Order: C-alpha cells, then sequence, then structure tokens
C-alpha cells in the first residue's frame, strides 16, 4: 500500500466530486426527467428528488460519503433545494483546480471565499422587498401554491388543499406567540377516494382496523370517558396461549368473561358511561363475543396511543377501580364513528378539545406514486409558509440573483493587493452555472440566453429579468408571480461555503492507499 | 426475425429426417434384422419397427411428435405402423426443395390439404364394398384376409382358434366394435391346448380351502373391500417377557380379539369372505382359518385389480368399503360352482354365470412349455384385430404398390389440369407416393427403377395390371394370391400423416426455454 | 450511452410479432427442470404471463400489458408492437440530435389529433332490432376469427349472442357464469333455464326431496361456538380420547335434531363435513352437500337476494330463497342438481362438449367484450371499421395536421405517423401477399377521398369494408392508443443509469 504524496490526492479528490457531481447536474429545474432506482429484488421506482436518490446511493470514497452526509444532515431548514448546492460546490472545485496549477496555495482560496461569500450576502441583503402586509400573503396565496406545487401530479389546480394547509399554519401562528412547531402538524396517508377530497382534522382522528365489516355496529354515543382500571382481562405484554392444564377452565373461563361483560354494562349504566377506553385488551374473541349481544365496544387499544386519549377529552386518570363517580370522568361534545367507505372500519374524530396540539390533514388516492408526490408538495408548501412566517422577507427567482451577486462582487473587489481579485472572481463566475444549466434542460440555447439577460440586466435597471421553463411571452419575473424565501438562499449559501472550505482544508494524505 | 427460423426449421427436419433413417431396411417379410445392445452389455435381436421405435430413447420435439404419431397409429389402426414415418419423411423432404425455393406454408399446407383429400376421395371411389349381414359372406371374408399374416402350419393351427372367436355374434352390424370393452382372455399352464371353449361367467384358478364339502351356491362372490390385516405394534417388545403374564395377554390378543370381528361379520347370512393380493401381509393367523373352517369355510386369494374390474362389471354390481355399513347391496348370483381338473394338472374354476345381465365370455385357452400359448395369444389377437378393423367398414383393397403408383399418377394429372401457383406444391406430392414400390423391389432382390417404371407403364396402359411379388420373385397378378388388407389402414395413415406434417410446419419462430 | 434499456424493451415486443392477424404463426414452449413439457400456443398473452425477465424497462411494459389485458379484452400484441415501434422511432429521432422536450409535445399533438379524428368519425345508424342483432353478429364473427379454426364457429356465435341478448340491457357481471366441462362431441349443445353444480356426493343418498326450500345453516362443528359440550385433552392417561369422541358424536347429534326440528330437506352449505356427520346426514334421510365451490353459493344467494348466514348469528335476520323443482337428471357423462323452476332468467350455465381444451379463456373473453359492448352501446352506438381503416385515417390526419406548426416538431409527428401506418403492413406479410403494394394502394385511396377502403383476407385485394360488414369496438382502439402513448412517454423519459 503505497502512499498518495504530492499533488495526486487532491486531483483524484477533485475528479470524484466532479463526477459526483455530474449527476445532480443533469437533474436540475422542474423540466428534468425521471430518474430511476432499483434494489436488489424487482422493485424498480422512479422519483426526482435531491434526498431521497443520495440517501440509496452506493459509492467507495470516504470524502463523497461525506459529502452526502453533510447533504442530508441540512434539509430541515431549506426544502426544496438540495441539488444546486452540489453543483456549485462542484464549480467552485473546478474554479479551484483550475487556478491552483499555477502554484497558488489553497488556505488563500479558502479564506478568499469566506469574503466572497460574505459580500455575496451583504449584497443580496439590500437587494429584496419588505412591503409584505395582511393582503400581501393572503391574496397571492393562490399563486404561491401553484408557484410551489406545479403541474406534475395532478394537470388542474387545487385550491383546498392549499387553504387549508394554509389555515393550518395561520390558526397556530398567532396563537403561540408568531411559533410554530414541527411536532404539532402531522402527515397522514391513505388510500380511497380522490385528492380533491382533503380534509383537515382540527381534533384528533384515531382508525381502528375492524376485522369483518358484516358484523352489526350501531353507533349510539354521546360522551367519551378515559380510565386506567383493568376494564377486561388484560393482556400483561405477554403473548398468552393455551397455558392451562385443564379440560373444564375454559367453559369457566368464557363464564366469567360473561359475567365480567354484564358486570362492566351494568356499571356503565347505573353510572353513566358509554366508550371507555383503556390500556389493555384481549384476543378477537372477546371482542366478537361482546359485539354479538348489545352495547358494542371494540377493545384493541395497546401502545403509546392512549397519551393522545389522556390529551383529547380533558380531565385526569382514576388510580383505582373504587374510586369512580360521575365527576370523575370527562363530558365530551360529539364523539361518534365516521367511514366514508361505508365498506371497511370505522374511525373516531375527536370534535372537543381546548387547544391545538394534533391538528393534522388527510389527503386520499388511487396509487403509490401520487400520494407521495402529494404528500412531498404538501410538506413543500409547509416549509414555505414556516419561512414565510418566520420572516416576512423573499426575492425573486430564476437566475438573476446570481448574475447581480457576481456584478456586485467584480464591481467591489475590482481593487485588490495581491489576492483578493482572483479566488473571488473564481467565486463570481462560477454562479452563472445554475442558470446555464436550468436553459440548457430545455430546448433553448444557454449561452446566447445567458448572454442576452446578462445585457439587459446590465443596460437598464431593475434586476428581475431572468429564463422561462414554461415557454411563455416575456421573460419577467414580477409578472409570473414567481417568488423564492431568502433565508433558503442564505443556508444554501452558506452550506455550500462550508463544504468548499472543509473539502479545501482536508487535503493531506490517506492512511489506506 | 428469418435467418434463425430457417435454421430452426433445417434442425428440425434434419432431426426427423435422421430419425426416420434409423430404421427403413425392415418394410415387407424380408425385412433385416437389428440387434439393439442395453445399457448393462445385453443384446436383443428383433425386427419389428414399433419395438425399436418405443425402445430407443431421444429428446426432440420432432422425435417425440413422430413418437406419439407412431402410438396413435397402432393404437386407431393397429397395422402398418412403419409407413407413416416414410410418408412423413417424403413429405419433409418434398417441403424442404419447396421452401428452398421461396414459398409460403400456407400455400403449401393447402396443396397438401387438397392432395389428401383428393387422394381419399380416389381411394373411397377406387375400393369395392362387399357384405357382411350374414354369417357365410363373413366367415368366408375372414378365411381370405386370415390366411396371409403368418406362415401356413401356424394359420393352420390357429384356424380353429379364430373360428371359435370369429363365432363371438354379439353386435348386429353396427357402425362401431366393443372387441376392446367386454374381453379377458386368460392363461392357464398345464394340460392340452386342443381343449379349448369359450366359457361365460367368470373363471378362476385359486384353491378355495383344503376340508370336507365345498359345493353351495352362495353367490359365489364375498363383496367385501375392508382391512382384515392385523394391528401391528408400536414397537418389538413393550414389557420384558419371560414367564406367564405377558403370555397370557399376547395369547388373549391373538386368539380373543380377533375373533370378536369374525363372529360380529358372520352373523349376516352368506358367510363368503375372500382377500387380495398378499403383498402387504406379513402372515395371516391359521387360528382364524381353523375357527372359520366350521359352518362352511369359503376364501379365495390372488385377486389383481383387473379381476375386480371385470367381476364388477360382467355381474353388474359395485363394491363397497367402510366398516360402519348396515345396508344389504353385497349379494350376487347363485348357479352352480366346484369344478375339478381337467385330466391334468393346474387348478382352475368355471362358473357359466346362469340368467345374468352381463353376456360377457371369454376364451380360455392352455399350452406346454410356455410356447404355443403366447403365440397362440398373439394370434387370436391379430385376428379379433383385424376382425374388427373389417367389420368397421366394408371397403378393402390389395397392396404391393398399385395403389401408391395409381394415387401418383392421378395426383401427377391433377396439378397439370388444375391451375395455380399452388399446383407445383401438389407437384411435390406426385414425388412423394413412390416410396413404398421401390423399397419393395429393393429389399427384393431386382433392380427398383426399372420395376417403378415398368409398372407406371402397365397403370398408364392397363389401368389395374399387378404390382410386386414376394414369394414369386417377379410381377404377377394379385388376384390369384388370398391377400387383401382393409381401406382404413390407408385412408387414417395418409391423415394422420398429412396433420403430422402440417403440424410440423406451422410450428416455427423461436423456441424459448426456462 | 442510453441502448440498453431500449434494446431489452423492443426485443420483448418482436417475440409476438408473428402472432398478429388471423394466419400468425404456432409456437412450442418448452419447461425445464424434472419433466420437459411440450404444448402449442397461439396467443401472446400465455407467452407474456409464463416468462421471466430482469430489464425494468420489459417488466414496467410487461405490468402494463397484463393491467391492459386485465382490464379490457385482448390488448396485449398490438399495445407491445406499438411503443416498440414508438421506441424504435424514439430512438433513432435521439440520436438525430433532438431533444426530448420537442419528441414528447410532437407525440402529444399527434395523440390529440389522432383522438379527435376518431371522435369525430363516429358511425350512429342503429334504430332497429335487425341493425343491433347484425351489429352484434358482425362483432362476434370479427373477434372470432383470431385463431383460423373452420370447425364448429356458427354454432358458438349464435349461442353466445343468444345467451348475451337474454340480459335485456342489465348492468350485472354476477349473473351468467360459466363452467368448465369436457366430453363429448363438439357439435352438441345443450339449453336449459338454470345453472348446475360441480360435484355430486354420490347415489347412496336418497334423491327424492320435496318442497324446495333453500336453507343456508353456517352451523361449524369445529369452529368453537358458543357453550363448548366438549372439552380439551389432560395428562394423566389415555382413556380421556373416548370420551372426548362422545361428546362430539352428541353434540353433532344435537344439531343434526336442531336442524331437523327447523324444518330443511335439502341441506346445502360450503364448510368442510366429516365423514360420520354425512354418514348420519345420509341416514336420517337428508341430502348433505359438501365440498362446495367459491362462487356457487356466492351466485346462488345474489341473484335471490339471500346471504350467509354470518357463522350462526342472527338465524331469524337472513332471507332465504326457494324454488319448485330440483331433481338430478343424468345429462352427457356426468350427474349433476339441477335449479329449474324459477322465474329469474338471468343467471344461466351452459355446459358445453367436446374433446379439446383451452376453449373456457376465450370463451369467457368474448362474452365480457359481448356485455362491455352492451352496457356501452345501450342507447347510442358507436362502432367502426375494421381491416386496417381507422388507422390510415389517424395517420393521414396526423400527416395533414403536421404541415402548419412551424418549429421542430414536425419530426416527432412525422415519425408517428410513419410508426402508426406499420399494423397493416405487419397484418399482410404474415398472410404471403405483397405487403407493399397493399399499402401504397390504401394510401393512395385513403389520400384520393374514400373513408371506406379496406383490405381482404380470403382473396388479397382491396373492396369497401362497409358492403362485406365488418366492425368492431370504439373503446377499445382508444385505450389501445391512450396505453400505447402512456408507455412510450413513460419509457422515453428514462435515459440515466440504471441504479
Ligand atoms: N404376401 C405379401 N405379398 C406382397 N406384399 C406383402 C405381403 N405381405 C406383406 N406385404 C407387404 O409388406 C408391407 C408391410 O411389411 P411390415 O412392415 O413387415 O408389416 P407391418 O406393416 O404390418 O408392420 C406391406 O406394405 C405389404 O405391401
Amino acid at each position: 500500500k503505497s502512499r498518495l504524496m504530492g499533488l495526486e490526492a487532491l486531483k483524484s479528490h477533485i475528479m470524484a466530486a466532479k463526477a459526483v457531481a455530474n449527476t445532480m447536474r443533469t437533474s436540475l429545474g422542474p423540466n428534468g426527467l425521471d430518474k430511476m432506482m432499483v434494489d436488489k429484488d424487482g422493485d424498480v421506482t422512479v422519483t426526482n428528488d435531491g434526498a431521497t436518490i443520495l440517501s440509496m446511493m452506493d459509492v467507495d470514497h470516504q470524502i463523497a460519503k461525506l459529502m452526502v452526509e453533510l447533504s442530508k444532515s441540512q434539509d430541515d431548514e431549506i426544502g426544496d433545494g438540495t441539488t444546486g448546492v452540489v453543483v456549485l460546490a462542484g464549480a467552485l472545485l473546478e474554479e479551484a483546480e483550475q487556478l491552483l496549477d499555477r502554484g497558488i496555495h489553497p488556505i488563500r482560496i479558502a479564506d478568499g471565499y469566506e469574503q466572497a461569500a460574505r459580500v455575496a450576502i451583504e449584497h443580496l441583503d439590500k437587494i429584496s422587498d419588505s412591503v409584505l402586509v395582511d393582503i400581501k400573503d393572503t391574496e397571492p396565496l393562490i399563486q404561491t401554491a401553484k408557484t410551489t406545487l406545479g403541474s406534475k401530479v395532478v394537470n388542474s389546480c387545487h385550491r383546498q388543499m392549499a387553504e387549508i394547509a394554509v389555515n393550518a399554519v395561520l390558526t397556530v401562528a398567532d396563537m403561540e406567540r408568531r411559533d410554530v412547531d414541527f411536532e404539532l402538524i402531522k402527515v397522514e396517508g391513505k388510500v380511497g377516494g380522490r385528492l380533491e377530497d382533503t380534509k383537515l382534522i382540527k381534533g384528533v382522528i384515531v382508525d381502528k382496523d375492524f376485522s369483518h365489516p358484516q358484523m352489526p355496529k350501531k353507533v349510539e354515543d354521546a360522551k367519551i370517558a378515559i380510565l386506567t382500571c383493568p376494564f377486561e382481562p388484560p393482556k400483561p405484554k405477554t403473548k398468552h396461549k393455551l397455558d392451562v392444564t385443564s379440560v373444564e377452565d375454559y367453559k369457566a373461563l368464557q363464564k366469567y368473561e360473561k359475567e365480567k361483560f354484564e358486570e362492566m354494562i351494568q356499571q356503565i349504566k347505573e353510572t353513566g358511561a358509554n366508550l371507555a377506553i383503556c390500556q389493555w385488551g384481549f384476543d378477537d374473541e372477546a371482542n366478537h363475543l361482546l359485539l354479538q349481544n348489545n352495547l358494542p365496544a371494540v377493545r384493541w387499544v395497546g401502545g403509546p396511543e392512549i397519551e393522545l386519549i389522556a390529551i383529547a377529552t380533558g380531565g385526569r386518570i382514576v388510580p383505582r377501580f373504587s374510586e369512580l363517580t360521575a365527576e370523575k370522568l370527562g363530558f365530551a361534545g360529539l364523539v361518534q364513528e365516521i367511514s366514508f367507505g361505508t365498506t371497511k372500519d370505522k374511525m373516531l374524530v375527536i370534535e372537543q378539545c381546548k387547544n391545538s396540539r394534533a391538528v393534522t390533514i388527510f389527503i386520499r388516492g388511487g396509487n403509490k406514486m401520487i400520494i407521495e408526490e402529494a404528500k412531498r408538495s404538501l410538506h413543500d408548501a409547509l416549509c414555505v409558509i414556516r419561512n414565510l412566517i418566520r420572516d416576512n422577507r423573499v426575492v425573486y427567482g430564476g437566475g438573476a440573483a446570481e448574475i447581480s451577486c457576481a456584478l456586485a462582487v467584480s464591481q467591489e473587489a475590482d481593487k485588490c493587493p495581491t489576492l483578493e481579485q482572483y479566488a473571488m472572481r473564481a467565486f463570481a463566475d462560477a454562479l452563472e452555472v445554475i442558470p446555464m444549466a436550468l436553459s440548457e434542460n430545455s430546448g433553448m440555447n444557454p449561452i446566447q440566453t445567458m448572454t442576452e439577460v446578462r445585457a439587459r440586466q446590465v443596460k437598464e435597471m431593475n434586476p428581475a429579468l431572468g429564463i422561462d421553463c414554461l415557454h411563455k411571452g416575456t421573460n419577467d419575473m414580477k409578472q409570473q408571480h414567481v417568488i423564492e424565501t431568502l433565508i433558503g438562499k442564505k443556508q444554501q449559501i452558506s452550506l455550500a461555503t462550508q463544504m468548499v472550505r472543509m473539502i479545501l482544508k482536508i487535503d493531506d494524505i490517506r492512511k489506506p492507499g | 426475425d428469418r435467418d434463425k427460423p430457417a435454421q430452426i426449421r433445417f434442425s428440425n427436419i434434419s432431426a426427423a429426417k435422421a430419425v426416420a433413417d434409423a430404421i427403413r431396411t425392415s418394410l415387407g417379410p424380408k425385412g433385416m434384422d437389428k440387434m439393439i445392445q442395453d445399457g448393462k452389455g445385453d443384446v436383443t435381436i428383433t425386427n419389428d419397427g414399433a419395438t425399436i421405435l418405443k425402445q430407443m430413447q431421444v429428446l426432440h420435439p420432432a422425435a417425440r411428435m413422430l413418437v406419439e404419431l407412431s402410438k396413435a397409429q397402432d393404437i386407431e389402426a393397429g397395422d402398418g405402423t412403419t409407413s407413416v414415418v416414410i410418408i412423413a419423411g417424403s413429405l419433409l423432404d418434398s417441403c424442404t426443395k419447396l421452401l428452398q425455393k421461396g414459398i409460403h406454408p400456407t400455400i403449401i399446407s393447402e396443396s397438401f390439404q387438397k392432395a389428401l383429400e383428393k387422394g381419399i376421395e380416389i381411394l373411397t371411389d377406387m375400393s369395392r364394398p362387399v357384405e357382411l349381414s350374414d354369417r357365410e359372406t363373413l366367415l368366408n371374408s375372414a378365411t381370405t384376409s386370415l390366411n396371409s399374416k403368418v406362415v401356413s402350419q401356424y394359420s393352420s393351427l390357429l384356424s380353429p382358434m379364430s373360428v371359435n372367436a370369429v363365432m363371438k355374434v354379439i353386435d348386429p352390424a353396427t357402425a362401431t366394435s366393443v372387441d376392446l370393452r367386454d374381453i379377458k382372455i386368460v392363461k392357464k399352464l398345464g394340460g392340452t391346448i386342443d381343449d379349448c371353449e369359450l366359457v361365460e361367467g367368470l373363471v378362476l384358478t385359486q384353491k378355495v380351502s383344503n376340508s370336507g364339502i365345498t359345493r353351495v351356491e352362495k353367490a359365489k362372490i364375498g363383496l367385501i373391500q375392508f382391512c382384515l390385516s392385523a394391528p401391528k405394534t408400536d414397537m418389538d417388545n413393550q414389557i420384558v417377557v419371560s414367564d406367564y403374564a405377558q403370555m397370557d395377554r399376547v395369547l388373549r390378543e391373538e386368539r380373543a380379539y380377533i375373533l370378536n370381528l369374525v363372529k360380529q361379520i358372520k352373523k349376516t347370512g352368506c358367510n363368503v369372505l375372500l382377500i387380495q393380493k398378499s403383498i402387504l401381509r406379513d402372515a395371516l393367523s391359521d387360528l382364524a382359518l381353523h375357527f372359520l373352517n366350521k359352518m362352511k369355510i369359503m376364501v379365495i386369494k390372488d385377486i389383481e385389480r383387473e379381476d375386480i374390474e371385470f367381476i364388477c362389471k360382467t355381474i353388474g354390481t359395485k363394491p363397497v368399503a367402510h366398516i360402519d355399513q348396515f345396508t344389504a347391496d353385497m349379494l350376487g348370483s347363485a348357479e352352480l360352482a366346484e369344478e375339478v381338473n381337467l385330466n391334468g394338472s393346474g387348478k382352475l374354476l368355471k362358473i357359466t354365470g346362469c340368467a345374468s345381465p352381463g353376456k360377457t365370455v371369454t376364451i380360455v385357452v392352455r399350452g406346454s412349455n410356455k410356447l404355443v400359448i403366447e403365440e397362440a395369444e398373439r394370434s387370436i389377437h391379430d385376428a379379433l384385430c383385424v376382425i374388427r378393423c373389417l367389420v368397421k367398414k366394408r371397403a378393402l383393397i390389395a397392396g404391393g404398390g398399385a395403389p401408391e403408383i395409381e394415387l401418383a399418377l392421378r395426383l401427377t394429372e391433377y396439378s397439370r389440369t388444375l391451375s395455380g401457383m399452388e399446383s407445383y406444391c401438389v407437384r411435390a406430392f406426385a414425388d412423394a407416393m413412390e416410396v413404398i414400390p421401390s423399397t419393395l423391389a429393393e429389399n427384393a432382390g431386382l433392380n427398383p427403377i426399372s420395376t417403378v417404371t415398368e409398372l407406371r407403364n402397365r397403370h398408364a396402359q392397363g389401368e389395374k395390371t399387378a404390382g410386386i411379388n414376394v414369394r414369386k420373385g417377379g410381377i404377377s397378378n394379385i388376384l390369384e394370391e388370398l391377400v387383401v388388407q382393409p381401406l382404413l389402414v390407408s385412408v387414417s395413415a395418409l391423415t394422420l400423416a398429412t396433420e403430422t406434417v402440417r403440424s410440423i410446419l406451422k410450428i416455427d419462430d423461436v423456441v424459448n426455454t426456462r | 450511452a442510453r441502448l440498453t434499456s431500449f434494446i431489452g424493451a423492443i426485443a420483448i415486443g418482436d417475440l409476438v410479432k408473428s402472432t398478429l392477424g388471423p394466419k400468425g404463426m404456432d409456437k412450442i414452449l418448452l419447461s425445464s427442470g424434472r419433466d420437459a413439457s411440450l404444448m402449442v400456443t397461439n396467443d401472446g398473452a400465455t407467452i407474456l404471463k409464463n416468462i421471466g425477465v430482469d430489464n425494468p424497462a420489459a417488466k414496467v411494459l410487461v405490468d402494463m400489458s397484463r393491467v391492459q389485458d386485465d382490464e379490457v379484452g385482448d390488448g396485449t400484441t398490438s399495445v407491445t408492437v406499438l411503443a416498440a415501434e414508438l421506441l424504435r422511432e424514439a430512438e433513432s429521432l435521439i440520436a438525430k440530435k433532438i431533444h426530448p422536450q420537442t419528441i414528447i409535445a410532437g407525440w402529444r399533438e399527434a395523440t390529440k389529433a389522432a383522438r379527435e379524428a376518431l371522435l369525430s368519425s363516429a358511425v350512429d345508424h342503429g334504430s332497429d332490432e335487425v341493425k343491433f342483432r347484425q351489429d352484434l353478429m358482425n362483432i362476434a364473427g370479427t373477434t372470432l376469427s383470431s385463431k383460423l379454426l373452420t370447425h364448429h364457429k356458427d354454432h358458438f356465435t349464435k349461442l353466445a349472442v343468444e345467451a348475451v341478448l337474454r340480459l335485456k340491457g342489465s348492468g350485472n357481471l354476477e349473473a351468467i357464469h360459466i363452467i368448465k366441462k369436457l366430453g363429448g362431441s363438439l357439435a352438441d349443445s345443450y339449453l336449459d333455464e338454470g345453472f348446475l353444480l360441480d360435484k355430486k356426493i354420490g347415489v347412496n343418498q336418497p334423491k327424492r326431496i320435496e318442497n324446495a326450500k333453500i336453507l343456508i345453516a353456517n352451523t361449524g362443528m369445529d369452529t368453537d361456538k358458543i357453550k363448548i359440550f366438549g372439552s380439551r385433552v389432560r395428562v394423566d392417561s389415555t382413556a380421556k380420547v373416548a370420551e372426548i369422541e362422545h361428546a362430539e358424536k352428541e353434540k353433532m347429534k344435537e344439531k343434526v335434531e336442531r336442524i331437523l326440528k327447523h324444518g330443511i330437506n335439502c341441506f346445502i352449505n360450503r364448510q368442510l363435513i366429516y365423514n360420520y356427520p354425512e354418514q348420519l346426514f345420509g341416514a336420517a334421510g337428508v341430502m348433505a352437500i359438501e365440498h362446495a365451490d367459491f362462487a356457487g353459493v356466492e351466485r346462488l344467494a345474489l341473484v335471490t337476494g339471500g346471504e350467509i348466514a354470518s357463522t350462526f348469528d342472527h338465524p331469524e335476520l337472513v332471507k332465504l330463497g326457494s324454488c319448485k323443482l330440483i331433481e338430478e337428471v343424468m345429462i352427457g357423462e356426468d350427474k349433476l342438481i339441477h335449479f329449474s323452476g324459477v322465474a329469474l332468467g338471468e343467471a344461466c350455465t351452459i355446459v358445453l362438449r367436446g374433446a379439446t381444451q383451452q376453449i373456457l379463456d376465450e370463451a369467457e373473453r368474448s362474452l365480457h367484450d359481448a356485455l362491455c359492448v352492451l352496457a356501452q352501446t345501450v342507447k347510442d352506438s358507436r362502432t367502426v371499421y375494421g381491416g386496417g381503416c381507422s388507422e390510415m385515417l389517424m395517420a393521414h390526419a396526423v400527416t395533414q395536421l403536421a404541415n402548419r406548426t412551424p418549429g421542430k416538431e414536425a419530426v416527432a409527428m412525422e415519425s408517428y405517423a410513419k410508426a402508426l401506418r406499420m399494423l397493416p403492413t405487419i397484418i399482410a406479410d404474415n398472410a404471403g401477399y405483397d405487403s407493399a403494394d397493399l399499402v401504397a394502394q390504401l394510401r393512395a385511396a385513403h389520400s384520393e377521398g374514400n373513408t371506406t377502403a379496406g383490405l381482404d383476407m380470403r382473396e388479397g385485394t382491396i373492396g369497401d369494408m362497409a358492403i362485406l360488414g365488418i366492425t368492431e369496438s370504439f373503446q377499445v382502439k382508444r385505450q389501445v392508443l391512450l396505453s400505447a402513448a402512456e408507455a412510450a412517454e413513460v419509457i422515453l423519459r428514462v435515459d440515466n443509469i440504471i441504479k
């Protein structure tokens, strides 16, 4: 095993980084084709995600492992945009290896990139807008939803799910001192109806998964009850079976279970209790025996789900079975069964709560890819509305921000002592790769369009000119209602700079050669 | 594409030609012998085509199809199971040169079907019909078609059995025959083969017992099928055996256990029991046989499944099983039994079976040294086979090569008269009909080309002249030699050959596998 | 470069290319393992189902073809050939340095133009009973003309027409059900007003049963119901087995006494009945039916409004049916239970004979196509001509539309129109005639101004399709085109490495 001494290790690392970034450079923008994936079996899927593809990627290099780890560790603050950072890092590494061939230490360019990103952020902070009120975030809601979703899962537009997701965040933002929590909103998915049947569960929705739909089940309840005492023969987290060395104990146990059913129903009839849910359960035979006669009740409520049952009512619990009354329980409002299919199982939706801590959305589908794309669009909308309510500052998209930043960097760094121009210009000229790739992904020439938009931006003012991927009329940005958050761009730039610095810093020798 | 199906068809044609050429010098009475060597080193001399076709093994679709065709031809007709292979080989050789030029298989198949239909209609219009409503004409046809299968002395020896088997006049000249539905020719060793006679009812050969008198009439058959074996133990010795105790227990289990079952079974009338083959029973308790010796004893062993099927069909009953049975559907017919030997060795009992709905009658043959019994069996088999073949239709014709040349000339004149591109394909059939006479002339020991040309000239001049002789070794008229054959053995063979050729020609493309 | 998946998807379409048209080629499917089987097939669905591939695009195409075959009728070979031709054209189009977006746009425009031309060319002259009768007859004749077996087609076609016409515009698919039974001759057809079973217990049981009354009793003898009369087994000796047997016997005898006092004569069920209860029922005088099918009781209870007893729950709530005449007539070569004496002529089962197989599948497919075309054209008849007439018109419309759009998507429309004019060529080549001259003559006749021009398969000439009498369905071609376009758009959008 020989040791890589000299400049071959850096060249191999840059080559591997470029080969890795070439995969993400092809799929860029909404006009990108679908990328396929397959495991060891016969499961072949197709999708377009910067995180799902990088997750199931097999590489044989520690640099690629560190790159994918840094890319996966930063994805909760930007949402959508984990593909351009790799291309930017690859272009920066290419510029670094091109400038290093003349005999320049990587420390100089690594330190220059810091102030380059700093002045780029400083210039981007002054080119934005801050005139958003209670109308600028409510009237263009349909336009923002159309720009976020697009036309990938459904050709037509969708206004119900967008308004539902907006209200689900508006009912929690201003209520908890302009703050929102990720654990408060949940995403649920189940096949059934169509995509337009979007429901907003104000309370909590719980499924039961029945066994026989032909069994008679009549709804007739009006008050919920929570208990901790063993309402029925419990299961102490142990798979019970025929562990009795007798022949007459089965009938005795059945008679005892029937007597327990009779006693329990007589107590809930003499005290006023109805659907009492505990923290224990039994087999399906006991449930069938209880549902055969009168009073419908289904067990099997084991697990941490009882926690939500301790929060969707309003009160406390009882430590002993011999401590029950008409005031220690909890009153309800409308607790019944809901089943839109009328052929499957039932669901319970709590419509009585003093706070909003489990608001969720319910979207029906018909396959596996459409529901996944719908949930991805919903997550992206939630992320963008969180970024909007966190800071009322946005910026225009397309490809004008990078050109403006490069122009400002050049205009402010034309003066240099001995090293304030090389690294800064290598960071500036490598910023025009995203619009060039976006224009090349379509059916137009990227060089000519980029030169034309640069001339148009340098001739007159109003830096709001870019390219169009949908083939429309003019190349304006304020007319297509396209917008992009600035905090996400700042985070992406910071992550790219940190990754470039970490790559340019660790480059000495390697132990396993 | 086109190269792969062409290569597949060429390989299939080559394999079929090799299969057809592996055996060819065996048609006719003057055929050559072949010594087939076994895998262990044993050699066997044979000359029949069916034996060689069923003995050899080879994995190929065309070979398996040819084997299935030969088996179907032997099952349907029963004679001439070697000419179909040569006909298929000639048809494939013609189709090879037909496809080498560039003709679609659909036109070739249509031409082959038209030629087959024309040949069938010509064979039906050329053959002459006979009569068979009476017994004189039927016996004349039998004695005319039976004196040409084997040698003279064997024919004279099988003539009594032939005229005894042909006397079975059951079907009043129907469309089909049932000679293979209710016939069970048994074999018995010992005695003289001249003591043969048709027997109805049932014939057995197992001794009943060896006591006093056993001349009764109680159904003569025990309709029982439950288990009679002894309950096997779980191991050898369950405990230590030495003195008493364990001896008395096994003594009571051997004496006072199955006896209770025998007593509870014998409470029903007609005390007639039996058992099947002793292929799974180790040893039967003789104490039960000694206790059953009283109040009439009757037991018959060594019974196969075919015997049970014959008894349940001749009498007209259905066997029953299970132990919990309180019905009364197990009786039979009572007439006469208890027969002795016919002046010789070998036990054999016969029952004439009077007043029975099934009139099935068999032939009990004998022999000596196991040399003239199988020969007589094969003789009567061929006899009833040709009798069924003759009674299936009414047309007949003589063989030798004259019908083949006639059909070839008719197909040639039809292809010359009929217009269309398919006529050329029909001409191929005209070149696939002069193989049997050429092979016969080559096996006889004369010039095949000259003989074929002379036969063609005689057929073109005087229509029906003569054929090819084997005994004299020349060209003599067939009307003097007592030799004929039914028309089905040719029509069915030609139809099967044409169907096989069409099936092997319609199958092409690629041969995918797993 | 991208060529592996394209070749893998193209080669899978050329395997069943010779199985198109009435005069198709046959092939064998040799099996491996222990016993090498041999069979002759003449359909692409059986070949695609009994095969195994490993390419992603090939697996996707096979799954799409299977889904389409499960949806409509025999739409598996045509869509595969069309997708293979579209992929072969797209490969050459991409090799000429053309972006896939323009190709996708051109294909979408061509599909829209073809759909518009198919919707604008629809006949609607069926205001009489004889018109619908002859239309159904022509449809059945065109559907049954795919194997070229002239032996017993007219009688089977008439029987299928009479069986599918008795519905009288009723939308149901669980009434008419067919069974599998062989034995007899091809020229033997039995007509009845009911259905039969599929298994008989024997003849030892009494067959004289009066007052027909269907009673579905779901009384299980080994499902552990309420109040178990027996018990389990202990570990002490080997004498409890007799007690368990006696308890089971007394329980089954009590159940028999209960089912006798409830009032019944012909007991039918679908559970597993042992030998002892069956013998007890036979000795009592009640015929018990065991080993029932999974669709017989369901179809029997669906046509009469009945249902199962829900495993003994409410015996006084489930509605039961009754008949009038029930016997066992020895027909064919098996004794079955008859279901006559009813006023509902919606559920019927026609038994078939013969000495051949692979007929029930095509029979069910033909019945499905018939009832689909009957429920679709209940009051609006929509039929088109066959023999290569709609494809030529669609290609001509695409070529005419691909002339006023300046840009770069005209080449995609030209390639689509060229690929669309290949099915009649393969059809004519599979027979053995000159396909080029016939295609040129058909194109000239379609361009001169003749919308009713097709090719003949009996003589190989060019004639009118409205004079001889041949039609097909309307939604089948549209679904085929939509599935082909979807498969092409799905496969063409993939070009990256298989990871
Ligand atoms: N006596 C005979 N005279 C002339 N030819 C005969 C005679 N017997 C048989 N043949 C010829 O022998 C051929 C059949 O020979 P072979 O194959 O040995 O019998 P099989 O066909 O029954 O197996 C027939 O085609 C027939 O023409």
